[PDB]
């Protein structure tokens, strides 16, 4: 029940500047006029952020597709209640468990189940003459929903001469989905303001699924008839150190990313905001290892095992030759890739991580038996010929290769 | 071709309420925005409201705030603006705007002909002709005017036309001039030799649409 | 927006001066700093 | 909201002079304004967005600069036509900013003017009104005077004047002055006659009418 709405105009991403803003509380913990040098997950200040509006060249109506990375930072200024809703997921199908996180009217469902998402996914409003509120009526999402898990209903993201700047920063830290989001009247009529404020922590969802890639659900004007406005911004979040003075009331009023600028890893070193007059020492320039370079000593004289596995003539079983090898590289790496042997069983260490293993000694007891008395190698193996002949001892055992020689 | 066109405009008594029609084709209303601004006589703009898909998500200054209220209309597509509340200072020419995406600020585009509103408890009376008339002896000048006026109509327009349209020659037409009355007037003129006044027969007609009144008047020397 | 080499290490971000004044901000050999 | 000192409210420049209109405001617009053309008794129209783009449907010859906190709005070659009045605009708090707009008209040729009175009518005395008119068409300089006499003596406090917008053919006006008055007046008084001072006359030029023919 999903409609493909291949009307959608593509184009290369628009930018933006970011400022300052995207600082949220690091932990749920009350602290007072302290500057606090904190290492999560941020917005790093003054970025190129990817403003996304449904602007006109054939109305560039934009709802794209963005990869989640390693958490998101979104800002929507809004008046008309468009943009509602986001989805979560790595491959946003019906194969791998996705995110749905709708903010629907009077209520917002956050559901982890395995959906059959739309190829455009989006929610429609319809407005009614009888009802001045638009009614929520078209919801076309997903074409089928099943396995439903941690179904998470609760109050509303509450809705705000001033556009409701809504901020909110999505992570994805454990298994735990944290949502952060604050609310500021504004006037600016496309970007952020100059101003600084701080995000509250709201909630923290148990949601133990991987984000990787992410969609926004847009409200869609039918006057099929399609329309938008208002605008979204996207930026990635990386780790950063930040330091961040709290005030009497608790509240962030600045912070300052430790690596923006040579002046601001000073203030950061410093734990301070006003530096005196003169030089101080920061941190360390270390220039990095262009390249990694392993070399290992020259080739020398090989175990010889071509002239034990090619021998002309095979002792018999019953004087079973047991050739003590030593003081030489073994290259088991060819003898390993050639396929004439029938089988390759080493006990212990995988025959994979062996070139690493290094030995003291090497027994190599080569004979001739049948296929059905393989099953006699095992320690302390019972039977005739096991018991009265050469018998392998119940400790480890060590590595095991045949091949059949019927020609 | 691009068109809004205005209707609606034009008398209501204080406290009264009414529904301003902008009715639009050639284009899309919905995915582009309509925005009612005024042009009071002799004063500068002044922006009024907004719309956005849909007239739940709009704006109004804070000059206007309770008294006008936008609205818009599905299928044949056109736009209302509901007034209440109306005072003596508002009386203005209204425009209903537009836009074109929204999404980055909100820049205007068809700018329609705009629709003069005025509110008073005045009540509507019939207007008056005015001739121009030449002077029996003048001789301080060789060359003559001649025109006719029309005073205490209300409102606009008044045309006129010449002699049966095989006479065109030297038209001219003044902008209004409000009156002690309340009222306006409006003058058309021509100023030519006086040679061609009494050779070339001149003629105005004039015509008013309010009152469908259409007089066809022959200028002659008194006496 | 230059580049400066000193005994004492490389300095970005200042513009040497023929002319001489008092110091202000030490750097190194006998080299001191806003004007 | 943020206030427009859009300044001169008034410009008269000849023909091809570069006409510059400063469109101030309060802090750090930046490049984001739009300038419109307004002629007098027609709609608005656009003319640059953003300070820098210009649009399909406007002559090249309209150009704009300026950035920050002011702006140029530069004309590079003056026609006969562009007299109009122009307002900046712009978006950041709401569009309640708007400027109170600038009146541009054009230096021309110098052309003489025609003179002419308009006094009532037997058709206008019979009801009791009465307007005695003196007009100035098409005077150049675009400057100009207009005395009404009566009995040689100047009137004032029941004179007006009736301004025309451009003319086309010279980018001139025309201004009529009229003097109100009753039939009892009009009829008591020997001897009307309406002034005109102009530039390229030597003396100014007075034409005579009376009522009662006397």
């Amino acid at each position: 029940q999903c409609v493909n709405l291949t009307t959608r105009t593509q184009l290369p991403p628009a930018y933006t500047n970011s400022f300052t803003r995207g600082v949220y509380y690091p932990d749920k913990v009350f602290r007072s006029s302290v500057l606090h040098s904190t290492q999560d997950l941020f917005l790093p200040f003054f970025s190129n952020v990817t403003w996304f509006h449904a602007i006109h060249v054939t109305k560039r109506f934009d709802n794209p597709v963005l990869p989640f990375n390693d958490g998101v930072y979104f800002a929507s200024t809004e008046k008309s209640n468009i943009i509602r809703g986001w989805i979560f997921g790595t491959t946003l199908d019906s194969k791998t468990q996705s995110l749905l996180i709708v903010n629907n009217a009077t209520n917002v469902v956050i559901k982890v189940c395995e959906f059959q998402f739309c190829n455009d996914p989006f929610l429609g409003v319809y407005y009614h003459k009888n009802n001045k509120s638009w009614m929520e009526s078209e919801f076309r999402v997903y074409s089928s929903a099943n396995n439903c898990t941690f179904e998470y209903v609760s109050q509303p993201f509450l809705m705000d001469n001033f556009k409701n700047l809504r901020e909110f920063v999505f992570k994805n830290i454990d298994g735990y989905f944290k949502i952060y989001s604050k609310h500021t009247p504004i006037n600016l009529v496309r970007d952020l303001p100059q101003g600084f404020s701080a995000l509250e922590p709201l909630v923290d969802l148990p949601i133990g699924i991987n984000i990787t890639r992410f969609q926004t659900l847009l409200a869609l004007h039918r006057s099929g008839w399609t329309a938008g406005a208002a605008a979204y911004y996207v930026g990635y979040l990386q780790p950063r150190t930040f330091l961040l003075k709290y005030n009497e009331n608790g509240t962030i009023t600045d912070a300052v990313d430790c690596a923006l600028d040579p002046l601001s890893e000073t203030k950061c070193t410093l734990k301070s905001f006003t530096v005196e007059k003169g030089i101080y020492q920061t941190s360390n320039f270390r220039v990095q290892p262009t390249e990694s370079i392993v070399r290992f000593p020259n080739i020398t004289n090989l175990c010889p095992f071509g002239e034990v596995f090619n021998a002309t003539r095979f002792a018999s079983v019953y004087a079973w030759n047991r050739k003590r090898i030593s003081n030489c590289v073994a290259d088991y790496s060819v003898l390993y890739n050639s396929a004439s042997f029938s089988t390759f069983k080493c006990y212990g260490v995988s025959p994979t991580k062996l070139n690493d293993l290094c030995f003291t000694n090497v027994y190599a007891d080569s004979f001739v038996i049948r296929g059905d008395e393989v099953r006699q190698i095992a320690p302390g193996q019972t039977g005739k010929i096991a018991d009265y002949n050469y018998k392998l001892p119940d400790d480890f055992t060590g590595c095991v290769i045949a091949w059949n020689s019927n020609n | 071709e691009v068109q809004l066109v205005e209707s609606g405009g034009g008398l209501v008594q204080p406290g009264g309420s009414l529904r301003l029609s902008c009715a639009a084709s050639g284009f899309t209303f919905s995915s582009y925005a309509m925005t009612w601004v005024r042009q009071a006589p002799g004063k500068g703009l002044e922006w009024v409201s907004y719309i956005s898909g849909s007239g739940g998500g709009t704006y109004y200054a804070d000059s206007v705030k309770g008294r006008f209220t936008i609205s818009r209309d599905n299928s044949k597509n056109t736009l209302y603006l509901q007034m209440n509340s109306l005072r003596a200072e508002d009386t203005a020419v209204y425009y209903c705007a537009r836009d074109r995406w929204a999404s980055g600020w909100l820049a205007f585009d068809v700018w329609g002909q705009g629709t003069l509103v005025t509110v008073s408890s005045a009540s509507t009376k019939g207007p008056s002709v005015f001739p121009l008339a030449p002077s029996s002896k003048s001789t301080s000048g060789g060359t003559a005017a001649l025109g006719c006026l029309v005073k205490d109509y209300f409102p606009e327009p008044v045309t006129v036309s010449w002699n049966s349209g095989a006479l065109t020659s030297g038209v001219h037409t003044f902008p209004a001039v409000l009156q002690s009355s309340g009222l306006y007037s409006l003058s058309s003129v021509v100023t030519v030799p006086s040679s061609s006044l009494g050779t070339q027969t001149y003629i105005c007609n004039v015509n008013h649409k309010p009152s469908n009144t259409k007089v066809d008047k022959k200028v002659e020397p008194k006496s | 927006s230059n580049v400066f080499q000193t005994r004492a290490g490389c300095l970005i971000g200042a513009e040497h001066v023929n002319n001489s004044y008092e110091c202000d901000i030490p750097i190194g050999a006998g080299i001191c700093a806003v004007a | 909201d943020i206030q427009m000192t859009q300044s001169p409210s008034s410009l008269s420049a000849s023909v091809g002079d570069r006409v510059t209109i400063t469109c101030q405001a309060s802090q750090d617009i930046s490049n984001y304004l739009n300038w419109y053309q307004q002629k007098p008794g027609k709609a608005p129209k656009l003319l640059i967005y953003d300070a820098s783009n210009l649009e399909t449907g406007v002559p090249s010859r309209f150009s704009g600069s300026g950035s920050g906190t002011d702006f140029t709005f530069t004309i590079s070659s003056l026609q006969p036509e562009d007299i109009a009045t122009y307002y900046c605009q712009q978006a950041y708090a709401y569009p309640l900013t708007f400027g109170q707009g600038t009146k541009v008209e054009i230096k021309r040729t110098v052309a003489a003017p025609s003179v002419f009175i308009f006094p009532p009518s037997d058709e206008q005395l019979k009801s009791g009104t009465a307007s005695v008119v003196c007009l100035l068409n098409n005077f150049y300089p675009r400057e100009a005077k207009v005395q009404w006499k009566v009995d040689n003596a100047l009137q004032s406090g029941n004179s007006q004047e009736s301004v025309t917008e451009q003319d086309s053919k010279d980018s001139t006006y025309s201004l009529s002055s009229t003097l109100t008055l009753s039939k009892a007046d009009y009829e008591k008084h020997k001897v009307y006659a309406c002034e005109v001072t102009h530039q390229g006359l030597s003396s100014p030029v007075t034409k005579s009418f009376n009522r009662g023919e006397c």
